[PDB]
């Protein structure tokens, strides 16, 4: 799983990012990955999503839900949930859990 | 298969005014308890999704809906969830 | 205090063998009470008193108890016997000095709670400032730290004359300052996620970074030294230029 | 009225505890005249300010201390409730009106750059290049 | 609860009440079983059928509260 997606990024050309989710997880570290990845346009592969808190879950499904409304009109400026300050994209980036 | 558009219609017949939401998880409990009692002081419609998660708010509401804190009339809470065992029977015994 | 068993006998003992036996029994359970109550009292009068300095870099001195844990615990019981004495029936004498004893270790534990407490924010945020460039970049609440080292440090000088914990718990004055530390420390860290996202915007790789190591990272000091051995966890590949 | 005047004590000059009772360095009265321009005012106002703390504690040992009632303690009372420094603060040098409100505040500030003029690790050889009290001197 | 309410209700008889026995028994049970003259204690099962061993049959009395459907057709 973990060696096909990042051998899909190495042949893509692309920097993937690997983390594990645990359950002493919080939204503050999930959403400074995603603005890392929407800021950079690296990949990212959370490995062991499952094992987290549902309660993250749920938020992560908020933040995610806004950054793939974003990313789908191809919109150069977005805003991000939480934070106030807004904050830029680059179209190649990507999700994988 | 979600009945969620259909409830939201029937908010809109009867009542008057669009329910309000929250999804089941962090930054939410307390998010879920203030937004009911907004609820509690007005009387409008509270739609609580993904129950089968984020369990330990459940045995919250059996306590939070008693008749020792009053609620306005007109006040309806509609939840749902899915087939998660360790659910405790708390509102399982008294629900519809 | 002043006969013979010639008069003890002339009361009679069968006869009043119950009133002798209550006050017998009684006094057998009262001498084990009061030694309950005597061995406690040597023993916490005679507690133990070894601190852990964090270090002497400064004039004064800041220490923790690492036996605090024991300390608490044996506090619990302790009360709990008292407690328990004073609810069974044959406790007449200790009331006068056992209430006092608990009195004084009940105002010494939260007293002792909220000091530590402090002392784990305090501790927590001296490395922080000890660096010259954010104490530059943020010189407001560099300056309140200072106000509440100042106040810190007058109550560790407070700590180091009393040489005991609890009449240094017993001090009155202590009580006030340290919730109104609490909050301003709050404001502290409101100002610091202030800060945390102005830092956050300056070049985003820094986000799959901690926070020391980004501190280590940003303070260089050199061109080519400081920053030779982190080019792996900022880069995919590259390991040396 | 009566706390905040200890109270900024501890507030202000706990940041100033040095400016109000800082000694120049003794280089000496060097070649520079401007250098011994800079140093007569940083002495007023340093013998000034001295003389301000010592009306702000001697209140002090007034109200939460022990001290009789002299002249003086009724007099700052119903200055420090009338909110304005009396006389004596306007005797001494003329800064603004109003004594409670900001007015440490601009003798803050001004005592503040005056110790940068005085010791900046680049004033020390008194090259500096609104909180001048006599321009024309300058 | 192994400790303190043991020795309150031993010594001042607040009459323990225990709910949560599952064929499980502390060793410590057992003694204070079989001294204040002012205490009593009441102790249940929940789950029905148990399995008690013979001798926690030979210490305490065992009724059974199982109501049923016949009692149910009196009270309807």
């Amino acid at each position: 799983k973990t060696e096909t997606v990042k051998d899909l990024g190495r042949t893509l050309g692309v920097f993937v990012v690997v983390t594990n989710c645990s359950d002493q997880h919080r939204y503050r570290d999930m959403a400074k990955i995603f603005k890392g990845l929407v800021q950079s346009g690296l990949w990212g592969c959370f490995d062991e999503f499952n094992r987290i808190d549902l309660e993250v879950l749920s938020v992560v499904a908020m933040q995610v839900e806004s950054i793939t409304t974003a990313r789908k009109q191809h919109m150069k400026k977005f805003m991000f949930p939480e934070e106030e300050i807004e904050i830029e994209l680059i179209p190649t980036v990507s999700y994988f859990i | 298969a979600d009945p969620t558009s259909s409830i939201d219609e029937l908010a809109k017949k009867k009542k008057k005014f669009p329910c309000e939401k929250v999804s089941m998880g962090e930054g939410q409990e307390r998010v879920a308890r203030q937004v009911i009692m907004k609820g509690f002081v007005e009387g409008g419609w509270v739609i609580l999704q993904n129950c089968h998660l984020g369990l330990k708010f459940m045995e919250e509401i059996e306590t939070l809906v008693s008749p020792i804190n009053q609620i306005h009339e007109d006040f309806r809470l509609w939840i749902t969830c899915e087939q998660h065992p360790k659910f405790p029977l708390g509102l399982l015994q008294k629900t519809l | 205090d002043q006969f013979y068993i010639e008069e003890i006998m002339g009361a009679k003992l069968l006869d009043f063998r119950e009133d002798i036996e209550d006050i017998t029994e009684s006094a057998d359970k009262q001498l084990k009470i009061r030694t309950g109550l005597d061995e406690i009292n040597l023993y916490w009068n005679d507690m133990q008193f070894q601190f852990g300095i964090w270090g002497k870099r400064d004039v004064p001195c800041m220490l923790n108890g690492l036996i605090v844990g024991t300390i608490l615990e044996r506090l619990e019981e302790d009360q709990l016997q008292l407690s328990t004495f004073n609810s069974q029936r044959h406790v007449t004498p200790f009331k006068a000095e056992v209430e006092n004893l608990i009195r004084t270790f009940s105002d010494v534990n939260d007293t002792l709670d909220m000091w530590v407490k402090v002392q784990k924010l305090w501790t927590s945020l001296e490395p922080v400032f000890t660096g010259g460039d954010i104490a530059r970049q943020m010189p407001l609440q560099a300056k309140q730290f200072q106000g509440i080292d100042k106040n810190w440090m007058k109550i560790m000088e407070k700590a180091v004359e009393t040489k005991k914990v609890i009449p240094c718990c017993q001090n009155d004055m202590l009580k006030d300052f340290l919730p109104d530390l609490n909050r301003k420390l709050e404001d502290c860290q409101k100002m610091l996620e202030a800060y945390l996202e102005g830092k956050r915007k300056k070049f985003p790789r820094f986000y799959f970074v901690s926070n020391p190591t980004l501190l280590k990272i940003l303070s260089q000091g050199s061109e080519p030294t400081s920053i030779q051995e982190d080019f792996e966890k900022l880069f995919d590949a590259i390991t040396k230029v | 009225s009566n706390e905040m005047a200890s109270d900024l004590i501890k507030q202000l000059l706990e940041d100033s505890e040095l400016k109000n009772k800082i000694f120049n360095m003794e280089d000496a009265e060097n070649k520079g005249p401007y250098q011994n321009v800079f140093l007569q005012e940083i002495e007023y106002m340093n013998a000034l300010l001295s003389e301000i703390v010592k009306d702000l504690e001697e209140i002090g040992q007034g109200l939460s201390g022990l001290l009789t009632v002299s002249e003086n303690m009724e007099m700052i009372i119903e200055s420090i409730a009338l909110s304005r420094v009396p006389a004596s603060w306007q005797k001494l040098a003329y800064p603004s009106k109003r004594g409670l409100q900001s007015w440490l505040a601009n003798l803050f500030q001004r005592i503040e750059q005056l110790n940068i003029f005085r010791d900046d690790p680049y004033s020390i050889p008194r090259v500096v290049m609104s909180r001048f009290f006599n321009p024309q001197s300058f | 609860f192994k400790d303190m309410f043991l020795k309150y209700c031993m010594e001042s008889g607040l009459t323990l009440i225990v709910e949560n026995i599952e064929n499980e028994v502390d060793p410590m049970m057992d003694p204070v079983l079989e001294l204040s003259k002012e205490f009593k204690l009441f102790m249940t099962c929940r789950l029905a059928n148990p399995s008690f061993s013979p001798e926690l049959s030979a210490k305490t009395t065992i009724i059974d509260f199982t109501v049923t459907q016949s009692g149910l057709e009196q009270q309807l």
